[PDB]
Parts: structure tokens; C-alpha cells; sequence
């Protein structure tokens, strides 16, 4: 209903930066890690991490950085978030207070600018005199670091080069000198600048080089003695410096790859390199004042890692996306190759989550979802207490057959074409791996071709029963389990479509129904379509199925065979389709909202509603008859509802809910009592790992929260002094909007928190409607006791520091 | 000389003027 | 096309050669209502980046095109849904960059090029005492819309959005090995979503230009890459102007705010063929898209304004079917220089379809070619 509550059940679980310092104190080595919203500072230990502090901002991290200023004790943080919110924190412990502390804070968004394509580009200077920023095209945007700068005030120079891949600070240099990589129609080029602070201009660098390789994308900058730039490409590693030029092409980088990359000594000997499939590599230069040879060796293989940090003992931390964060081990000696990693600790990460289902609800559900990619594939149990199933694969689609009391999941794995014409596979899986197999069909350089198999996993030990292999070229992309017709059993459906790399859009697929039964899958019906099958549902003891631009519901036939009823045809393809009662929804990816009813008299369907704003959308979801909920373009929710208050405003669905969430949401599930005033309960899973629950509210609750909500905003202190209104904003490239119909559980929640006189402030004049009848002033304790209902709906997180 | 206005000229005859009047109205 | 400037029919030499240009642009805001005045006597379907001639006759015309000369010299485009009751509910802004008065025949005449600029809804549809209709006007907006991979697409990965320039120009069939590239770095963070990659190419919006381009390319077979714009919303104005459609395709087109939705409906409109028949008959086949070639550097449709001011939408085809021929060739007039015309006419119902043009040297090349009149014409989808 157009009144929501969104809440938080499991915090973000993604690694999308690490930096190193002296942030404690002078004498304490620190690991800060940055999950999506949120910052957790460690003490490096020589049995691991200590966890001492976690914070939650109003933004997303984009930028992390630790500088030290001359006259400063220990190192001060730098934060830059997606909405240009950039603050300087400091930390402070007085006993047992720990406070972070803003110095200066400010927004650096220019109102005209198109973003860049490679990101933003945050960059500090050895000697701490000014922040570089690369946010739009053309333009290098320079704060300086003086100290009477407490707004962060900043100045824009012109950047010829409008195509720019990476850009570092040089050392050694006596004047701020930066090194760039770009592109132009003639190839990539490295060129430096010296920035100058009296004047606001560029000035002449010290050098300038053409000879990057076409495929160059990282700039390293090497610390005294040595100086100058390392540019990493696909084959090559280069060296400039001035009139020095060093380069290798070492066999062994061909393969994949490199994204990451840490120091390693504090004078650069070492460096380390991480690349797209796990492997870790070490690069070694060697001295006799200036630079004589360069060299790679080989370490071994870890997560596929988004960032590397080294610990200061052979230990580093791997930053992971698509999987588990590690802490691992550097030998000096090694079991098979040179200079071996062991692993020694695991952090768990449940993104990206692609689907989920909820299973158990006899009594308290449980989450099970489809979790990784690649060799980090796996399915997480979640209960909080999580269980992890490796499949070494890629979890699709996931969905629940009780009778069976097994689990159906879709997984795609990746096979390189070998001289034989065949295929081969890079390591064992679970859909090799498999007790039982089978193949639709058997049929016969160097490239990557995507497998996809539909697997049987047992609900009490999870091991893989059963393995399908689909046919060549064969993409499985919609599963569902339900039961059609009078038959009494319970069957798999799975949707596909034949796709051919010179064909762009699929003309061919199929329909397979599968039954389990006796210890294995044996194959009931097929039909042949003209399209891609992107998602199919159960409607009423028909099949409900998506065929590109139309629709098709079909029967189940005494003869087990799929017969037609009725045809829709649209002007939009059908990637989203939910079903409440006789209401379809219908959606897009261009976000398309159709609302269509069945007609069981007619044998028809009939169009009730729609809404056609242009941008991008990733999931939809029914909350009850009138509203439906979505996810937009950069992290957003909203909320369409119908018939309220001629045909032509009922054909119409309007905006009653904005909502800046932050997260990028994948699937919608029902999940009545997963966890055990609200009415509905709905789980979103997302990339960063992230699991959230939406409720309804009615109006006086709604209004009581949101004023809650604006008294609750002037005592609490934000990190970098960001607004709620703002951090919560709709926010488009073209559209900047207040929320509306949302209330955050976070913040609401944030209020069994703080002081009793920080209570008593926020409570203060404040008229309690009561369900007795009489409006009376507020105390402290009552909402105390609507608080702990609005966070019983969920589970409590556990504490994180010791 | 003599030529219509929703077409080229056309004056190979006085018949096909108001043969091609009637005729660009229908 | 050889020995024949194609430039020359795009600066409309048989208007005059002394015209006085305006250099400027008043682009309106977007979602903005505003009044502008409406041609009573225009009904053609406008689109953005589409060039108009116009003769004016009448005396009240001649003294609001006067007026406007200097009030941001914009006026208004109906789209007809149906033209015989006047009514529309959305048009197009037309701005004048060419303008020139004659005294001939004792009689004032004004000559008029203008070309689209931006896209409207129709409010209220208020009318003048002297004939002149004024329109309450709400600008539609133009949506740009980010990669589809900008919301979930890894840091790490950002230096490696960018690639290496398209290989080494090929002239025909495009031999890609790059577009497989393309697909497998640009959406390779299709993985953390529920969708496959070749879903995200259907919506991206330079595989969908290079899909027409090479459709385009399939009929006319002396296209060049850098004919065509490389924008996006350009492109697709370009395309939705050269399409042979009929009218109701048109407005669907013009209602569409997104780039990427007109370029996908561009090529579902591509795919199924399409014949020309005459209108009248319905029964007797003209010209097959296999024929329809440029002669012309925008496009192989476009509007010529005759010497009575009535206007033409012309489509030039190689070889028609079904044609009587009546009349002698004459280079009065024509809208192509070099070029004769005899006027063309269905040979069972005697309507007027076209003209056929034939060269008068011996060195121009192509020798002889047709031009059709788009409402003559009807697409004819089986
Ligand atoms: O290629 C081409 C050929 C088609 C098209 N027309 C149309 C046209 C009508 C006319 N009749 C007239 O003036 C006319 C004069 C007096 C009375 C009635 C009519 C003359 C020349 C052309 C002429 O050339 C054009 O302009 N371009
Ligand atoms: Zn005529
Ligand atoms: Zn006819």
C-alpha cells in the first residue's frame, strides 16, 4: 500500500575497498574495509583482525584514502560517496568513547557535467597538498588541503584529453606532477602535468611517451629511490621515467587480466598482482638509484579478488565481490611452484545474490539463494547463521519441490573449445560431479563456450542427485515447480532459448517439463516456441509463459502434452511476470509497467492499466491488488498503485512511493515469516550481498514514523554531516526527487540507541494517538515499545567489535 | 500554359486538364 | 551515384541562391508550456532533424512569417491523426533558417526553409481572428539514458570499459570478431544480474545502430559509414525519416521519448517487408524496398515544395512497375539539377503516383530514375 516500511536483515557483504594506515593511533597498524554503506576499521594483530569500530554512512564509498599532514599525529581519512559527498574524518577515543570526528565536509557535484565512463578517480599527493578528482569528462576537479578549508572548496582546470583510463600522483616531484594514460584516435598515450596552485593551471610535465601498449589500463606509482610510472597492460609491463624506459612481456600474464595491484615494501621492491581469475602474481624490481630488470613470478590462487592489501608479516587480505574475503599467507618455501599462499582465514560474503526462495514455513522459514559466479558459485542457508554449499559454478535459478524434498537449480559453467572440436572443462563442478547424469543430446578454437545444466540437490545433505546437461547453444533462463491440471504430480518446468552469436535476437526455443522420480529425472513433454522463454508462472493450474513480445497461457492435457488457450501480443518484451489472483504483471527492462486480467468467461486476456517511464529496471514484485512495487535506475525503489483518488485516469498507475536505497536489487520474494502494526512481508535479495524486508503501514503509523523520523534527524550526529533527506533522495542523472510513502527502519531503529536525554529531546511535545482513543503527550517508554516491534519483524544483528 | 497544381505540368490536351481535375480530387 | 553531387538537392537551388540564413538556436525548456503559431496549410508529419520548404501565397501568412522573422522565428506542426476533422494531439517545433520575398506578378510571395527542432504535446488549441491558429504547448523531453551496466558494473573493471578503436574499415559483409569482443567486455558484468548478455545487447544502443546501418546498407549498396550521424537520437530521427511508412507508424514513432525504444521499433518495423502499392487500386504492385535508393544525402525521402507551394514527399526508387508516362521531359522547376521529368501515373486507375527522371546528358549516372509521392503511396505488410 502506498505507505511502506523498508528495513535492514542482513548488512552488506561486499568488499569494494581497502586501504592500510595509522588511523588509531601512531603506533597501531589499521585495516579499514569499505562494504557498501558501511566502514569497519581493524587493528592488525599477529593472529589476525581485532575488530575496534563500525560506522554506517548516507552514501555509498566510492573513494577511500589515508593522508597525514604535516603537524598531525596520525593519519586522517578521506570519504567520497556517489552522491559527491566528501568529508576529512578523524578518529578520537577519549576511554571508551570512540567518535569519529568530521574536519571538513562539502559537495562537490557540478551542476552541468556528464560522468565518465571509467568511474570516479580520487587521488592524493605524497606531500598532502591537494585531492584530484576525475568525475566528468574534461575536467580535473582540485581541492586544496590547506587548513582554513573547512567547506571543501574546489576549482576546475581543463583537460584536453577527454578519454582518460587511470591517473596517479608522481614521487620525487617538487611541484604536485600527475600521470595519465589516454586514449585518442591514433592509440593510448602516457602524458604528465604539474598542477599549480597559484595560478589554477596546468603546467609543462617532465616527460611524455607514446610507446603504451594498445591494451594499457593500470598507472603505478614508484616511490623514492626509484620514481617514475609502471603501466600495466595485457601483455607487457612498462617502466618510464624521464629518459628511462624498462619492459618485459612475461608469458605467464597472457592468460587473464590484472585488475589490482598493492605495495608491498615501503620503497617499492614488491608489488603485488591480482588478476581476473584468482591468480595472485608478485612483481619484483630490482635496484643498482635506478631500475636494472623487472620480473613476475607466480604466488598461487585466491579469491577472485576486487582489491589486495598487505598485513606487514606475508599476510594479505583479499577484497572479494564474487566471493568470500580471505586472509592468506606468504612462504617463503611452497608446495608445488615458487613461493606458495595458504589460506588461514574465510569472511563470508553472500553477493551477488541472483535468486532465492523461501522454504520451511511449518514452524519459522528459511532463505535459501543462489550466491557467487564462477568458481566461487554456492548456495547460502540462511537462518543470523549461514551454511555455505560450494559448486565450484554459477548459480542461475533456484526453486523448491516439497514432495520430491529436494531443490532444483539452474548453473551455467565455462568450457574452452579444444583441437578435437569438443569441449573441456577448467576444473571439477557440481554438474560434473553429479551421482546420476543425463544429456538431451550428444554432439561434437581456444574460446569460451557456456554450458548450462539443471541440478538436484537433496534439502537435508544438499548433494547434487542429479545433473542435466541442455542442448549446444542451449540458454536455460526461467524454472519453475508447480503442479498443472488434474495430474497429481509435481514436475520442473524450465524455459530456453537457442541463441547463436550471429543471431541477435533468439528465434528458436522450448519448453521441457521434467519429473523427478525414482532416484532420477526422466524427461515428460517438450514443446518448440518461436522465442525466448524469459520467464514463466503457475496461473491458476495453467502455465503461464513470456514468448518475446506476446504471451501464452497453456494447459495440461490428459495426453501430458501443452496445449494453447489464449494469445496477448504486446509491444514490450516480457522479462517480468508476477502473478496475484487473475492480475498479470507485466514489465520491461525500459520500465514498462502493464497491468493485464484474465477473463476466465472469455477465454481472453484484457488490458486494466499501464505505465511507460523510460529508464532502467530490475525487478518487480506484487505487494496486494492495487500496488506493485519496483527497483529503478541507480539504487532506487518506487511504488505505482491503481484506481486512486473516466476510464482514462483508471487506465493510468501513478507514483505514490520514492526511495533512494542504495543497493542493486535482483529478485523479490515473499517471505511471510522468514523471521517469524504491519501488514505483508517482502525480501529483496541484492549484488552487494545485502537482504532487506518491505511492510506496509497504515496512514497513522505512517504518520507517526515520518515525524519521528524529522525529530529523530536534528540529534543524531551524521558521519561526514550528510542529510537523511538528501542520502534518501529519488536520485536519476536527470531527475533529483524527495522521498515519499518510505519510511527507513534503519534510522527508526537507531533510536533504542541513544541517551535517555537524547530520548527525552526527541520526545518532547510530541502527541501519542493511542488506540484507546485520547491524544495524549508522549514519554520516552512508549515509543520505546513501538520501536521493538518495528525491529522484532526481523532478526538483531551481533555485536561487531570486542 | 494550361497544367495542374497538385502534379507537373500536364497539357497535352484541354480534355486532360479537368481529366487530371477530377482526378487528383478523387 | 557517380558524377552526380549529392549535395545538390539538399541546398534546394530551384528556391533562389540569394536567400537571407539566420545563424542561431532558441531551444525551449523542457516540460514547458508554451504559444506558438500554427500553418494552416501544412500537413506533413515533421520530424527533428527534417528540412521544409514552403511558398506562401496568401496575404495573412506572409504578415505572421513577417512577424516571426524576428520573434525567435519558430512555429508549429500538427501531426493529423485524422486530417479531415483537424484534430492532433502531439507535433513538432519548426525553426526558419532561410527566408526571401519576391514581388512577382504583382503579388507578394515568401519562400520559407525550416527545419524541425523539438517535439510537443497539444494543450488547447486556440484560434486567432485573422486565421492564424496559436497552440498551447507542452515540450516533450529528449531522454539520454546511461549503460545499462552503470549501476552495477565492478571499479575494477572501469579501466577496461574502454577499446581500442573499431578495426581497420571494411567496406562490405563487416567481418566482426569485434562485436564478439564488444559484447564479451562491455556487459561482462551481466553475471551479477539474472540476465544474459545478448539480452543487454538488445538494449544497447550502438549494436541497434550498427544492426540498421547494416540493414540500410543491404538495399543501398553505396553507404558509408560517416553518412550517417553518430548520435544516437540523430540516428534515429535520420531512420524514422527515411523509413517508407505510413502515417500512424509515424506519430507511434514521434510518441516515443527514448532513444533506445525508437531504434528497437525501427527495426521491428525493418524486418517485415514491406511492398508499395497505388493507393486508389490497392491491387497493382509500384516499387519493392529492394529499389529504394539515395540520391540524396538525407536519405531517400524527402520534401520538395513545387512551384504553386504545394509540397511533395518524394521517395526515389531505381526501377518502378505499373507506370504510364504522358508528357515531354522539361528541366523546368526540377528539384533535381541535371534531371528532366515526365509525370507518372498508375496505369489502371490513372492516379498520380510520381515522375520519372531522365538524365539529359549521356554522362550521368544513374541514367534514369523515379520519384513517388509518399501519399500516394501505401506500405503493404503481408
Ligand atoms: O521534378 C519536379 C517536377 C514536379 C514538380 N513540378 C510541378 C509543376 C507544376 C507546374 N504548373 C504551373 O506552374 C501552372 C502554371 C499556370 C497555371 C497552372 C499551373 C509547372 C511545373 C511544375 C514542376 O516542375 C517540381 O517542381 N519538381
Ligand atoms: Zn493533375
Ligand atoms: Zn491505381
Amino acid at each position: 500500500m502506498s505507505y511502506n516500511y523498508v528495513v535492514t536483515a542482513q548488512k552488506p557483504t561486499a568488499v569494494n575497498g581497502c586501504v592500510t594506515g595509522h588511523f588509531t593511533s601512531a603506533e597501531d597498524l589499521n585495516l579499514l574495509i569499505a562494504k557498501n554503506t558501511r566502514l569497519e576499521i581493524y587493528v592488525v594483530t599477529a593472529e589476525g583482525l581485532r575488530p575496534v569500530k563500525e560506522v554506517g554512512m548516507y552514501g555509498k564509498i566510492a573513494v577511500m584514502e589515508l593522508f597525514r599532514p604535516k603537524g598531525e599525529s596520525k593519519d586522517l581519512l578521506f570519504i567520497l560517496t556517489a552522491k559527491y559527498n566528501a568529508c576529512i574524518l578523524e578518529y578520537k577515543q577519549s576511554g571508551e568513547s570512540i567518535d569519529i570526528i568530521t574536519r571538513a565536509h562539502g559537495n562537490v557535484q557540478d551542476r552541468i557535467g556528464r560522468p565518465s565512463e571509467t568511474g570516479i578517480i580520487g587521488i592524493i599527493d605524497p606531500e598532502c597538498r591537494m585531492i584530484g578528482l576525475r568525475l566528468y569528462d574534461g575536467l580535473f576537479k582540485v581541492i586544496p588541503l590547506d587548513r582554513d578549508n573547512k567547506e571543501l572548496k574546489a576549482f576546475n582546470i581543463r583537460l584536453e584529453e577527454l578519454h582518460v583510463i587511470d591517473v596517479k600522483f608522481l614521487y620525487g616531484c617538487q611541484a604536485p606532477t600527475i600521470c595519465f594514460v589516454y586514449q585518442d584516435p591514433q592509440g593510448r598515450h602516457v602524458k604528465t602535468y604539474e598542477v599549480s596552485l597559484r595560478e589554477k593551471e596546468f603546467n609543462k610535465g617532465p616527460w611524455k611517451q607514446e610507446n603504451v601498449e594498445a591494451e594499457a589500463s593500470m598507472v603505478i606509482a614508484v616511490p623514492e629511490p626509484f620514481g617514475g610510472a609502471i603501466i600495466i597492460g595485457q601483455e607487457s609491463i612498462t617502466y618510464h621515467n624521464g629518459d628511462k624506459y624498462l619492459a618485459i612481456a612475461p608469458p605467464i600474464i597472457k592468460q587473464s587480466t590484472i585488475v589490482c595491484h598493492n605495495r608491498v615494501d615501503p620503497n617499492g621492491s614488491r608489488y603485488l598482482l591480482g588478476d581476473m581469475e584468482g591468480r595472485l602474481f608478485m612483481l619484483l624490481l630490482e635496484k643498482e638509484v635506478t631500475l636494472k630488470d623487472l620480473r613476475v613470478e607466480l604466488l598461487g590462487e585466491t579469491s577472485i579478488a576486487e582489491c589486495l592489501t598487505y598485513l606487514d608479516n606475508g599476510v594479505v587480505f583479499v577484497g572479494s565481490r564474487l566471493g568470500d574475503s580471505q586472509l592468506v599467507k606468504l612462504n617463503v618455501d611452497s608446495n608445488e611452484q615458487g613461493s606458495y599462499v595458504v589460506a588461514m582465514e574465510t569472511f563470508t560474503n553472500l553477493g551477488p545474490i541472483v535468486d532465492m526462495c523461501v522454504v520451511d514455513l511449518e514452524r519459522q522459514g528459511q532463505l535459501v539463494t543462489c550466491s557467487g559466479a564462477f568458481k566461487e558459485g554456492s548456495l547460502r542457508i540462511i537462518r543470523l547463521h549461514i551454511r555455505t554449499v560450494p559448486l565450484y559454478e554459477s548459480p542461475r535459478k533456484i526453486c523448491y519441490q516439497e514432495v520430491s524434498q529436494c531443490f532444483g537449480v539452474l548453473s551455467s559453467r565455462i568450457e574452452v573449445q579444444d583441437t578435437s572440436g569438443g569441449t573441456t572443462a577448467l576444473r571439477p563442478s557440481a554438474s560434473t560431479q553429479a551421482l546420476s547424469s543425463s544429456v538431451s543430446s550428444s554432439k561434437l578454437f581456444g574460446e569460451e563456450v557456456e554450458v548450462h545444466n539443471l541440478l538436484i540437490i537433496d534439502q537435508h545433505t544438499f548433494e547434487v542427485l542429479h545433473a542435466h546437461q541442455f542442448l549446444q547453444n542451449e540458454y536455460a533462463l526461467s524454472l519453475v515447480s508447480c503442479k498443472l491440471g488434474k495430474d497429481p504430480n509435481t514436475y520442473f518446468i524450465v524455459g530456453t532459448a537457442m541463441v547463436y552469436p550471429e543471431e541477435a535476437e533468439p528465434k528458436q526455443g522450448r519448453i521441457v517439463v521434467f519429473q523427478y522420480s525414482d532416484g532420477k529425472l526422466q524427461t515428460v513433454a517438450e514443446k518448440e516456441v518461436k522465442g525466448a522463454v524469459y520467464s514463466m508462472v503457475e496461473f491458476n493450474g495453467k502455465l503461464l509463459a513470456s514468448i518475446n513480445s506476446t504471451v501464452r497461457l497453456y494447459e495440461w492435457t490428459t495426453e501430458k502434452e501443452l496445449r494453447t488457450e489464449c494469445n496477448h501480443y504486446n509491444n514490450i518484451m516480457a522479462l517480468y511476470l508476477k502473478t496475484k489472483g487473475d492480475f498479470i504483471l507485466v514489465g520491461d527492462l525500459m520500465r514498462s509497467v502493464l497491468l493485464l486480467a484474465y477473463k476466465p468467461m472469455e477465454g481472453n486476456f484484457e488490458e486494466i492499466a499501464r505505465d511507460f517511464n523510460p529508464n532502467w529496471m530490475s525487478a518487480v514484485e506484487i505487494l496486494d491488488d492495487d500496488n506493485f512495487l519496483g527497483a529503478e535506475n541507480a539504487f532506487n525503489l518506487f511504488v505505482c498503485q491503481k484506481d486512486s483518488a473516466t476510464d482514462e485516469e483508471r487506465q493510468h498507475l501513478q507514483e505514490v512511493g520514492l526511495f533512494h536505497l542504495g543497493e542493486f536489487v535482483n529478485v523479490f520474494c515473499h517471505g511471510s515469516l522468514v523471521m517469524q502494526p504491519t501488514q505483508g512481508s517482502v525480501l529483496f535479495g541484492t549484488v552487494n550481498g545485502m537482504i532487506g524486508l518491505v511492510t506496509s503501514l497504515s496512514e497513522s503509523w505512517y504518520n507517526l514514523l515520518l515525524d519521528m523520523q524529522n525529530r529523530l534527524n536534528k540529534v543524531i550526529k551524521s558521519v561526514g554531516k550528510i542529510e537523511h533527506s538528501f542520502w534518501r533522495s529519488f536520485h536519476t542523472e536527470r531527475k533529483t526527487e524527495p522521498a515519499t510513502g518510505f519510511i527507513d527502519g534503519d534510522l527508526i531503529e537507531s533510536f533504542l540507541d541513544i541517551s535517555r536525554p537524547k530520548m527525552q529531546e526527541v520526545v518532547a511535545n510530541l502527541q501519542y494517538d493511542d488506540g484507546s482513543g485520547m491524544k495524549r503527550e508522549a514519554t520516552a517508554d512508549d515509543l520505546i515499545k513501538v520501536v521493538e516491534e518495528l525491529t522484532r519483524i526481523h532478526w538483531s544483528h551481533p555485536q561487531f567489535e570486542k | 500554359p494550361f497544367q495542374c497544381n497538385q502534379c507537373g505540368a500536364s497539357f497535352t490536351q484541354k480534355g486532360n486538364l479537368l481529366r487530371h481535375i477530377k482526378l487528383h480530387s478523387g | 551515384i557517380i558524377n552526380f553531387d549529392t549535395s545538390l538537392p539538399t541546398s534546394h537551388t530551384y528556391l533562389g541562391a540569394d536567400m537571407e540564413e539566420f545563424h542561431g538556436r532558441t531551444l525551449h525548456d523542457d516540460d514547458s508550456c508554451q504559444v506558438i503559431p500554427v500553418l494552416p496549410q501544412v500537413m506533413m508529419i515533421l520530424i527533428p532533424g527534417q528540412t521544409l520548404p514552403l511558398q506562401l501565397f496568401h496575404p495573412q501568412e506572409v504578415s505572421m512569417v513577417r512577424n516571426l522573422i524576428q520573434k525567435d522565428r519558430t512555429f508549429a506542426v500538427l501531426a493529423y491523426s485524422n486530417v479531415q476533422e483537424r484534430e492532433a494531439q502531439f507535433g513538432t517545433t519548426a525553426e526558419i533558417y532561410a527566408y526571401r520575398e519576391e514581388q512577382d506578378f504583382g503579388i507578394e510571395i515568401v519562400k520559407v526553409k525550416a527545419i524541425g527542432r523539438q517535439r510537443f504535446k497539444v494543450l488547447e488549441l486556440r484560434t486567432q481572428s485573422d486565421g492564424i491558429q496559436q497552440a498551447k504547448v507542452q515540450i516533450l523531453p529528449e531522454c539520454v539514458l546511461p549503460s545499462t551496466m552503470s549501476a552495477v558494473q565492478l571499479e575494477s573493471l572501469n579501466k577496461c570499459q574502454i577499446f581500442p578503436s573499431k578495426p581497420v574499415s571494411r567496406e562490405d559483409q563487416c567481418s566482426y570478431k569485434w562485436w564478439q569482443k564488444y559484447q564479451k567486455r562491455k556487459f561482462h558484468c551481466a553475471n551479477l544480474t539474472s540476465w544474459p548478455r545478448w539480452l543487454y545487447s538488445l538494449y544497447d544502443a550502438e549494436t541497434l545502430m550498427d544492426r540498421i546501418k547494416k540493414q540500410l546498407r543491404e538495399w543501398d549498396e553505396n553507404l558509408k559509414d560517416d553518412s550517417l550521424p553518430s548520435n544516437p537520437i540523430d540516428f534515429s530521427y535520420r531512420v524514422a525519416a527515411c523509413l517508407p511508412i505510413d502515417d500512424v507508424l509515424r506519430i507511434q514513432l514521434l510518441k516515443i521519448g527514448s532513444a533506445i525504444q525508437r531504434l528497437r521499433c525501427e527495426l521491428d518495423i525493418m524486418n517485415k517487408c514491406t511492398s508499395l502499392c497505388c493507393k486508389q487500386c490497392q491491387e497493382t504492385e509500384i516499387t519493392t524496398k529492394n529499389e529504394i535508393f539515395s540520391l540524396s544525402l538525407c536519405g531517400p525521402m524527402a520534401a520538395y515544395v513545387n512551384p504553386h507551394g504545394y509540397v511533395h514527399e518524394t521517395l526515389t526508387v531505381y526501377k518502378a512497375c505499373n507506370l504510364n508516362l504522358i508528357g515531354r521531359p522539361s528541366t523546368e522547376h526540377s528539384w533535381f539539377p541535371g534531371y528532366a521529368w515526365t509525370v507518372a501515373q498508375c496505369k489502371i486507375c490513372a492516379s498520380h503516383i510520381g515522375w520519372k527522371f531522365t538524365a539529359t546528358k549521356k554522362d550521368m549516372s544513374p541514367q534514369k530514375f523515379w520519384g513517388l509521392t509518399r501519399s500516394a503511396l501505401l506500405p503493404t505488410i503481408p
